[PDB]
């Protein structure tokens, strides 16, 4: 277990795994012993994968026992695992900025229309407004005439 | 040394594709780091104007960004009102802060490398730790969006400037602001302290008296949209002389790494490098066709840089 | 505009449950494959259980088959014949992750 924990923490040190408000649950269930006893956001996470590769043993032994066929579950299976994790993790976390990016500067656009539709509705009533001037001046000058 | 840029230009390099807010130098490695508004953080090298990589992490557009002491830590600041820190060994953000809420304006590592300030249009600014990333202490008594922010050679002292026309100088340990500066005509929005060399330059550039214990103390500078450079003291908080001639509004000031010249950038299109202690070099020098927004010295290689909005950045010599 | 607002808004909380999303879809590529659809089921209601007595966020409304694949290359492989089947995406998903 010990193992499989540090492997977790090696691998995972570069990802962000990082909750600032994170509550620590009154009842953890600790799979590592030596985990500190206020984990952090990270150290539970960790704590986690290593209770998945436990739960993977179980699993076979329950197969085992009805007389199902088996296969067996091998360190390598953690590495993909933790390996399959990071690549998810910054996947979706790369694809969710990139569609906030493209989202705000829509948003962004959409604003600077609906300003230049307001800007648009007072230069046509500066037009209005000339449009009469011009109209009347020309009227009362053939009833001059 | 007496570095001066002159009107040729090495590089011209053009990669963004949105206006660009700063650029900077890597402490140690022949590298130049430049933030534009399109959320991406690029690296060039800027001995060949070579382009070498982008972090493209940020969601809105990106202020400010600073080294460490080391250059292995990256910090930068957006308009997505978060703080991220990218490890420049393997180049992926490492941690993302959250928190100060709206625009984040500036960033910055002071030299101690364990801690990060941190300003925005909240009115206040706020400390973070490196290794964690808790706010620890929030400092509040501006009253308008503070613009940039730079602290001290040892990390204990912080200047922030605002657009309420105050520049507030504010201590690690008593987290007070024991310098206040109210004086400028139109809004601050640009500063930078003065490195030890120059502060024996100061002395008969100004004719300050040495206190008893004989050091000029802590200095300041403070550039505003009125076009005025004042350059001012820490321990006392009035002003020695003041620089006019910027056609349009300052944007970026920093000393010459000889503590000798004054080197600034302005919306003005232009580059001025000025002398203050005998006011004899005023040489103007175009840069971009349009606005230019910040400028960098290198602390030891003969090299400028500058970024515009014309999403452009340029390299200088200096000769 | 609406739909954009709503979606910018829930940007934070959707940035929250990443780790433990991802945590499972990892486990459910990595281990999961051998298993029939019983077992896979039983081993990802543990694996969730688990994180939930942890207070380790991740969206439960999502399908599996969902999060790790689009609706493009879904029809890509029914495309390729494959059988338009819960079991068979996610064996897809695997032989693609």
């Amino acid at each position: 277990t010990e193992a499989l924990y540090q492997v977790g923490k090696e691998f995972t040190s570069k990802m962000d795994l990082e909750k600032p408000n994170y509550i620590v649950p009154d009842y953890m269930p600790v799979v590592y012993d030596k985990l500190p006893q206020p984990p952090s956001h990270r150290e539970a996470i960790v704590n986690s994968c290593v209770f998945v590769h436990q739960t993977l043993h179980q699993a076979n032994a329950r197969l085992a026992k009805r007389g199902g066929r088996t296969m067996a579950i091998t360190p390598r299976h953690y590495l993909d695992f933790i390996n399959h994790y990071a690549n998810l993790f910054h996947e979706k976390r790369s694809e969710l900025e990139e569609q906030q990016m493209h989202l705000n500067v829509g948003l962004r656009k959409i604003k600077e229309t609906v300003d230049q539709v307001e800007e648009l509705r007072r230069d046509l009533r500066i037009k209005s407004q000339e449009l009469e001037v011009k109209n009347a001046a020309a009227n009362d000058k053939l009833k001059k005439m | 040394k007496e570095w001066i840029p002159r009107p040729p230009e090495k590089y011209a390099l053009s990669g963004h594709r949105s206006p660009v807010t700063r650029v900077i130098f890597h402490p140690v490695f022949s590298v130049m780091v430049s933030a534009s508004e399109d959320a991406t953080i690029k690296v060039w090298d800027y001995e060949t104007g070579d382009f070498e990589r982008t972090l493209k992490g940020h969601t809105d557009s990106v202020q400010d960004i600073s080294f460490d002491h080391s250059g292995k830590l990256l910090a930068s600041c957006s308009a997505d009102m978060t703080i991220k820190l990218w490890d420049f060994q393997g180049f992926e953000c490492i941690r993302t802060m959250h928190g100060h809420d709206h625009n984040v304006s500036s960033v910055a590592i002071m030299p101690n490398g364990d801690h990060i300030v941190s300003a925005s249009r909240d009115k206040t600014i706020k400390m973070w730790e490196v290794q964690t990333g808790y706010c620890v202490k929030t400092f509040t008594g501006h009253r308008e969006w503070v613009r940039m922010v730079r602290p001290n050679q040892d990390g204990t002292l912080i200047a922030s400037c605002s657009n309420d026309q105050t520049v507030r100088v504010w201590v690690v340990a008593t987290k007070e602001c024991k310098a206040e500066l109210r004086e400028h005509e139109h809004v601050v929005e640009c500063i930078s302290w003065a490195p030890e060399s120059s502060y024996s330059s100061i002395s008969e550039a100004t004719g300050s008296e040495t206190k008893k214990s004989g050091k000029p103390g802590p200095f300041l500078l403070s550039g505003s949209r009125d076009k005025t450079i004042k350059m001012w003291d820490v321990s006392t908080g009035m002003c020695l002389m003041t620089l006019v001639g910027h056609d349009n509004w300052v944007r970026g000031v920093l000393f010459h790494s000889g503590g000798k010249f004054i080197l600034s950038c302005a919306d003005d299109k232009t580059l001025r490098v000025w002398d203050y202690k005998n006011k004899r070099c005023m040489k103007t020098l175009n840069a971009h066709e349009h606005f230019v927004t910040s400028l960098d010295f290198h602390k030891t290689a003969p090299y400028v840089v500058t970024g515009s909005v014309d999403q452009t950045v340029k390299v200088w010599e200096c000769r | 505009r609406e739909r954009w607002e709503k979606t910018s808004e829930t940007f934070k909380n959707q940035m929250s449950t990443i780790a433990g999303d991802c945590l499972l879809s990892a486990a459910f590529i990595a281990y999961a494959g051998y298993f029939d659809q019983q077992m896979r089921q039983n081993l990802f209601t543990t694996w969730s259980h688990h994180l939930q007595q942890a207070n380790i966020q991740f969206r439960t409304d999502i399908a599996r088959t969902e999060y790790l694949s689009n609706a493009d290359e879904r029809l890509r492989w029914q495309a390729s014949s494959l059988p338009a089947d819960d079991l068979c995406t996610e064996n897809a998903i695997m032989l693609k992750r």
